[PDB]
């Protein structure tokens, strides 16, 4: 996951 | 989405909520989405980069509520999961971030537009608002970046576009931005887009239309100073959907 993701499976 | 206000499918009728089903038939949230075609979805890559296979989805539009049924609604399998080849992501930051479900009912059909059910308009290419234009975002999303749950009812807020210059400061987020991201924000950072409004949409209106102007794809944190979201720049893939739908 990158860091700043807002996947939320991260 | 951090702050902002509640609301129902009606008023983001192109809204898509997209979901997995897992190894024990348990099915849990995963990506919004918008719906620009009866037969097309829109979203981003990253939420599908880890689980690609297109069996595994099931779509809904006219849906208000995250985890339980909205009358009117209409329940999808993905037809074709389509996943932008030049996708990337780094230590910080996703690339081309943008992808295209067809949608199929169980009965082989598309969607059917209703009050609670509409499609969204595709931007002019590399056409834009202006910095400072003031556009709304939609999800299920966190309403606190340290809640560990995700609203039951629907959000949207409204955050304002950033200047490329602006947010490609390492003020902000320096090189990380590029030339097919959007940046936009709140001028107190008060309200903002967070974990699970990923792939939604961010309208704008260009002209008298509302029109998809954003994915959400990234950010540091959420509604954190100096650093604002991150939303894949629609007027730059039209060749790009086109292909891919036509
Ligand atoms: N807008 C923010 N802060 N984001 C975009 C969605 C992923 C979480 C970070």
């Amino acid at each position: 996951c990158p860091a700043y993701s807002a996947y939320l499976a991260c | 989405i951090i702050g902002g206000e509640f609301t129902t499918i009606e008023n983001q009728p192109w809204f898509a909520a997209i979901y997995r089903r897992h190894r024990g038939g348990s099915v849990t949230y995963v990506c919004g989405g918008s719906l620009i075609s009866p037969c097309w979805v829109i979203s981003a890559t990253h939420c599908f980069i880890d689980y690609p296979k297109k069996e595994d989805y099931i779509v809904y539009l006219g849906r208000s509520r995250l985890n339980s049924n909205t009358q009117g609604e209409m329940k999808f399998e993905v037809e074709n999961l389509i996943l932008h080849k030049d996708y990337s992501a780094d230590t910080l930051a996703y690339h081309n971030d943008i992808a295209l479900l067809k949608i199929r009912s169980k009965e082989g059909r598309c969607a059917q537009p209703s009050r609670t059910i509409q499609t969204i308009a595709l931007p002019s290419m590399y056409n834009d608002p202006q910095f400072g234009t003031s556009c709304e975002i939609t999800g299920f999303g966190k309403e606190q970046s340290t809640d560990y749950l995700y609203p039951e009812q629907l959000k949207m807020t409204v955050v304002k576009l950033i200047s490329h210059r602006e947010c490609q400061q390492p003020h902000y987020y320096g090189s990380e931005v590029t030339t097919k991201m959007l940046c936009a924000a709140d001028p107190q950072w008060k309200t903002d887009s967070c974990q699970g409004d990923s792939g939604g949409p961010l309208v704008c209106s260009l002209q008298g239309r509302m029109t998809l102007t954003g994915i959400v794809s990234w950010g540091r944190g959420c509604a954190l100073k100096d650093k604002p979201g991150v939303y894949t720049r629609v007027s730059h893939f039209l060749p790009w959907i086109r292909s891919h739908t036509k």
